[PDB]
């Protein structure tokens, strides 16, 4: 968990 | 307390009253005017509606209130294949 | 034990003796009719039901039972699950009706009209765009034959619906051409002192501009659908109206007036239609859009699965109209349990969308690119979770297969330079990072930057999240953090001006960043950012208070003239 | 309980009665709704008239031959003081002639 | 014939259901017969071929009953200072005509109304009785209607019939609204006549002490208090019993309970046990 | 249930239709036994069955029983073990008779 949700 | 259900072809179908009100339509053909018939047992004619499928909803009447919220199992209402459509017009206008 | 009625009993019986009776069947009054051939429904009869549903002179009749609507909806599917193309064979048999029929008097040729449009509404309903749009265009034949006032109505309403059924089958380049048709007729109308209600024709076409992610002329264009609403409207129209402006303040990043919109809509539709309709379930799914761009994520999986209920309900499975609450939901329960990790509830959701639309839409069809995505991204997010190689591998190269599709899609249609390819660029910029490529993640996260800031502003939403997931990739992945702390501060910085503090995506920002002075120096900044970070959990924990939004919108919140008005004075 | 249609020209009474129940109450049905004297009734079922002695159930109907679903039909006939009448019961009518769908034609 | 759909006229139909219907809406004699005749003729017109004209039959219908309550309007404007027995009249005849048309149109209820903005014949005729004859007639009926029970407290006898049917008619027009039942009982009528009885239960409430004492007072606060009570279940609706006997106390006991107080001290003091149970019931 | 229905109408029938019905109840129970739908063949074999105890008659018993050889064959592959024993008990019961 590095990153931010899918658009 | 009876009814005289009068069909198209002339056969009366003297049926309780308490069966009568079966049906939503014999009952409001029963409230009104209809209701203002002295002659004892009340006379709904039922021009539209032949005797031979009159005397199915009559048994159907007699069935309905013998068997309603009975315990146990309950039978389908015998229904001839060569009447069944016409039984079926007869119930919507009769909404029983 | 209830005896059953006689009308019931009459509907077994004649049923039962179909075949002798089943030409008799068709001069029974029409919710007789109905009732028989829900009758067959129920039996598990759909060989004969189908056989009786493909004529359009039955099926008519059968259409004129409106109380019972919601399951004819049912029946329909079932024969559309059970093999036989009924919508198919009622729009090629109405086309052949009005090619019969195109030299005859008005008194037939509106008769087949209003016959068509209840059946291509029903179409429509029916989530058959592609079947609707023929039942449609020979209305439209109709319309167009003939030149009068009546007949112009007709068409413009023609085109008003034709235009709905261009939309959800994703044809906007026939779409912008049925909107000037439209405009046409209505002008032809207006030379003739006579003014026609644009209420509809504009809603659609703010449909139409948000599909194509134009979302400042959608927001004009629902402005001015917004302008001429009044009592006189269907309630369908204004709910219509007023979940397409939603949608468009929505992604005008407006979710104050959005607010009274959406909801005033969801409480029209709760009124008039009932908790157990399909333009019910469209409201919800709308809602639930508001609710999942808002930050209220928590809230927004139970609007999805109520909008899905009523869909997996009215409509049964193999239907576009199931499949879009399937892929919408899918995507929510993805977002609200990203956190979690515990993604089993939406890649079922995920697979059952893929799963309907692949069977009845063309593998070039762009409800596969919405589709296709949300699995992609519920695979990817799944694999970085398990601890096994080979199968990360394989879950990230179906991601790649998913993402590649889409982006196809989109690029086929909307062209390379549009919101929708350049977050299906950015999808595949976080895909890449996952894939530990580099320079190919730097690359397809750029493109997403290049073509989500000039076409959304330099302080949006969605311009925001690729920011936060190229600062992720230069962070935690590449090491330039020098870039990586200018990004992280912008992404910060646009979620605060758009949600506030209590944005769900501000932490995957102050992690980020407190790795990055962990590993560059500045611990002063550290500690202060392990104080904001603790400040915005607390904040979360009231801003986590779950509620129903179906008791937000409670029961007469405003009136139908009130919304409209608060919405239009506030420009 | 039994389930009757006592006909005797075109009336039909769609009346029950109990098995263990004799002619007597039929009749006293029957003086309850179309107001004629016992004495002036002959029942028959299928072409045999019921004694006023015997009940329901001796001669013959049972509460499985008579169900209310299908009840079963007792003759009546009214006496007009000149030796009474013979059974004129009249049938209901033809329904529509539904041939069957599997004959060779 | 037979239960069929078939081809029929609307004209000839709906000429000979206007005949009855007219009969039945003004309470006149139809034959039974006939009426029974009738259902068969609406069943004829809802299910007819090729098209079921149950939407003309509703439309026409509505035009019967704007021809009709208008009519009646008309005359009940044409007896000037007999409006109150005139509406009644016309009202027991309309309520009861409704009713039986309602049992008329019962095919035209379930099977379209029910199923298709669209109201119940013997609830479309109650709404229609509402915008038709007493909304035209809302402030001139409560003009004089307020009058006879104001008339009564000056100890005249207005007619019992004509007073409790004309203020239960406003509630039997709301018989159909689940919503709200008593809306139009509680915002025509209710509230004028709440503020019309404190008016009177103020300034000749205040005219009681102004040449008695208070313990004649005493007695006659239980004079017109029971008073009100007998006629609250003559003329009112029982949803309305309890809260003008509250409102009715308030603006002769709560505006006046400041002297109850000061003279209890007195009551105290002397053991008056006569009027003791005049404080205890109040 | 066609065959249900369509046979419970001739229950008081005479005996060459009542035992046409027999046949074709067991033509088709024994197609749906076979088949392996023996949910939807045990409301045949129960009409037959139903039929077949109607008159006091000597072919009917072998008739009844042939039904409930074949009522506890469809409720074995059914795994309606209950209703099993009391069937064996009641085609025992036409056997003493």
């Amino acid at each position: 968990l590095t990153r931010n949700k899918g658009p | 307390m009876y009814v005289k259900l009068i069909s198209s072809d002339g056969h009366e179908f003297i049926v309780k009253r308490e069966h009568a009100l079966t049906s939503g339509t014999i009952k409001a053909m029963l409230s009104g005017p209809g209701q203002f018939a002295e002659n004892e047992t009340n006379e709904v004619n039922f021009r539209e509606i032949p005797s031979h499928v009159l005397s199915k909803v009559c048994m159907y009447f007699t069935y309905k209130v013998r068997y309603t919220n009975s315990s146990t199992e309950i039978p389908e209402f015998p229904i001839a294949p060569e009447i069944a459509l016409e039984l079926l017009m007869a119930a919507n206008f009769l909404d029983c | 034990w209830i005896p059953e009625t006689l009308y019931n009993t009459a509907i077994s019986a004649v049923v039962d003796n179909y075949i002798r009776s089943r030409r008799d069947i068709r001069s029974l009054p029409e919710n007789i009719q109905f009732d028989v051939y829900y009758k067959l429904y129920q039996q598990g009869r759909l060989c004969q039901l189908g056989s009786e549903f493909c004529e359009l002179e039955v099926f008519a009749k059968v259409l004129r039972a409106l109380d019972k609507r919601h399951l004819l909806h049912h029946c329909f599917q079932a024969l559309m699950d059970h093999g036989v193309k009924v919508a198919s064979v009622l729009a090629y048999s109405f086309s052949r009706r009005c090619s019969y029929i195109a030299e005859s008097d008005a008194a037939v040729k509106e008769k087949a009209i209003q016959v068509g449009f209840v059946l291509g509404g029903f179409l429509s309903d029916a989530g058959w765009y592609s079947d609707a749009e023929k039942v449609f265009l020979s209305c439209l034949q109709l319309c167009t034959l003939h030149d009068e006032m009546l007949h112009w109505f007709r068409a413009v309403e023609c085109c008003v619906r034709l235009l709905h059924v261009r939309n959800g089958n994703c044809k906007y380049h026939l779409g912008e051409e049925t909107f000037k048709l439209a405009q046409t007729y209505m002008d032809k109308l207006s030379k003739h002192g006579q003014q026609a209600n644009k209420a509809a024709l504009y809603g659609e076409l703010c449909a139409l501009l948000f599909a194509k992610s134009h979302y400042d002329e959608a927001y004009k264009w629902c402005i001015e659908a917004m302008k001429e609403i009044t009592a006189g409207l269907p309630v369908k129209v204004v709910v219509d109206v007023l979940r397409q402006a939603s949608k468009a303040c929505v992604v005008k990043r407006e979710f104050k007036k959005a607010e009274q919109l959406i909801k005033h809509a969801v409480y029209l539709a709760r009124d008039h239609f009932g908790s157990k309709h399909p333009k019910y379930s469209d409201t919800l799914l709308d809602y639930g859009f508001y609710l999942l761009n808002v930050d209220n994520i928590c809230q927004s999986v139970a609007i999805y699965q109520a909008a899905l209920d009523i869909r997996q309900s009215v409509f049964g499975g193999k239907n576009i109209h199931v499949a879009t609450a399937h892929e919408d939901l899918a995507y929510s329960s993805y977002v609200h349990q990203y956190s979690s990790g515990k993604f089993d509830n939406a890649l079922f959701h995920a697979e059952r969308a893929i799963g309907i639309i692949t069977h009845i839409l063309p593998e070039d069809h762009l409800l596969l690119a919405s589709s296709k995505r949300v699995k992609a991204l519920i695979l990817e997010e799944i694999a970085i979770d398990c601890h096994n190689k080979e199968t990360e591998q394989r879950l990230l190269q179906e991601a790649h297969d998913l993402h590649l599709s889409s982006l196809q899609l989109a690029k086929k249609a909307f062209g390379e330079f549009n919101v929708q390819t350049a977050k299906h660029y950015g999808n595949l910029g976080r895909l890449y990072q996952s894939m530990r490529k580099f320079k190919e993640a730097e690359e397809m996260h750029i493109k997403a930057i290049q073509i989500k800031e000039q076409l959304l502003g330099q302080e949006d939403y969605e311009v925001a999240l690729s920011v936060g997931h190229l600062a992720s990739l230069y962070n935690y992945d590449m090491n330039q953090y020098e870039n990586a702390e200018k990004l992280y501060l912008r992404s910060i910085a646009i979620g605060k001006k758009l949600f506030g503090e209590g944005y769900s995506g501000l932490e995957y920002d102050y992690r980020g960043l407190i790795k990055l002075y962990n590993s560059i120096g500045n611990y002063e900044k550290v500690f202060e950012y392990h104080n904001v970070l603790s400040n915005w959990n607390r904040l979360r924990d009231r801003q986590y208070s779950v509620t129903d939004a179906l008791e937000d919108v409670s029961t007469s919140p405003q009136s139908t003239e009130e919304v409209v008005q608060s919405f239009l004075i506030s420009q | 309980d039994v389930f009757l249609m006592i006909r005797r020209h075109k009336t039909t009474i769609f009346t029950d009665a109990k098995e263990s129940s004799t002619v007597f109450e039929l009749k006293r049905i029957v003086e309850g709704i179309l107001k004629r004297p016992p004495d002036e009734q002959r029942l028959y079922k299928d072409d045999q008239l019921l004694d006023d002695g015997k009940t329901l159930g001796e001669c013959g109907f049972t509460s499985q031959t008579a169900r209310p679903q299908a009840p079963a039909t007792v003759g009546l006939a009214f006496r007009a003081d000149d030796t009474f009448e013979a059974l004129c019961i009249e049938p209901f009518s033809s329904p529509p002639e539904l041939p069957d769908v599997m004959k060779p034609q | 014939t037979s239960l069929k759909p078939r081809v029929v006229d609307f004209d000839e139909t709906w000429n000979k259901l206007l005949t009855t219907i007219k009969a039945v809406v003004m309470l006149e004699y139809v034959e039974r017969a006939t009426w029974n005749d009738r259902f068969s003729d609406i069943y004829a017109l809802c299910v007819a071929y090729p098209e079921p004209l149950g939407e003309r039959l509703y439309t026409e219908t509505k035009i019967f009953l704007e021809n009709h309550v208008r009519h009646l309007h008309k005359r009940v404007l044409e007896s000037e200072e007999q409006v109150l027995v005139m509406y009644h009249r016309y009202w027991e005849e309309y309520s009861k005509g409704a009713d039986y048309m309602d049992c008329l149109y019962r095919y035209l209820n379930t099977q379209f109304i029910k199923k298709n903005p669209l109201m119940e014949i013997g609830e479309l005729a109650l709404d229609m009785w509402r915008k038709l004859m007493v909304e035209p007639l809302q402030a001139i009926l409560i003009r004089m209607l307020l009058r006879e029970i104001k008339n009564d407290r000056g100890g005249e006898d207005p007619n019992q019939k004509v007073i409790h049917g004309v203020i239960n008619s406003f509630v039997h027009v709301e018989q159909y609204k689940k919503k709200f039942p008593l809306k139009f009982y509680q915002e025509i009528f209710e509230s004028p006549f709440l503020t019309e009885t404190g008016e009177y239960y103020k300034q000749e409430a205040s005219n009681l002490l102004q040449e008695s004492n208070c313990s004649q007072y005493m007695e006659k606060v239980l004079g017109r208090l029971k008073d009100e009570e007998i006629r609250c279940r003559k003329y009112l609706h029982p949803s309305s019993y309890t809260k003008v006997i509250h409102e009715c106390q308030q603006r002769m006991v709560a505006d006046h309970l400041q002297f109850l107080h000061a003279e209890c001290h007195n009551i105290i003091r002397q053991e008056k046990k006569n009027d003791m149970a005049n404080m205890y019931v109040l």
